[PDB]
């Protein structure tokens, strides 16, 4: 199936049980979430973007449905204006620019 | 663009 | 053709004649260069990202050749870390995310 | 993410 670009291509996501709407972006290296809490046993990161960089906490082999399909991965959280599944989910989804 |  | 997005999906464009690497990103609304000088007639924007916002010109209808094609779109130029081609020209090269 |  595929999207067409006129329109942000976002999508709902359970993020261990909790709902999110998501950005899904080949710009992204990694994903960010915001308002979702998950646990203590994080690592510090600090991730840049396009205004100057930010704080984040990583998380590692996170329960994600989306699409039909649950998979394990790296989520960071912070203060993002926007969430974001970066390129390191998207191959896991098996998603491809095409043209 | 993201990056760490 | 496709690009498995295991890389940065990255291509060689020609603004004006000038050469430049940009990443096509489908969480850009828009499309931001720099390094490249395109002229007094501009109309001055401010873009935001995730670490704040930045200033930036923009520029209509200009000459852009990519992946085999030649378009006319919106550039704008600022101090970007990296170039963008956002969902502006992705449309225009008839580009969809597939899964 | 870039927007204006």
């Amino acid at each position: 199936p595929q999207f067409h670009l006129w329109k942000r291509p976002v999508v709902t996501a359970h993020i261990e049980g909790q709902p999110v709407e998501v950005l899904l972006d080949t710009g992204a290296d990694d994903s960010i979430v915001t308002g979702i809490e998950l646990g203590p046993h994080y690592t510090p990161k600090i991730v840049g973007g396009i205004g100057g960089f930010i704080n984040t906490k990583e998380y590692k082999n996170v329960e994600v449905e989306v699409l039909g399909k649950r998979i394990k991965g790296t989520i960071m959280t912070g203060d993002t204006p926007i969430n974001i599944f970066g390129r390191n989910l998207l191959t896991a989804l098996g998603m491809s620019l095409n043209f | 663009f993201l990056e760490k």
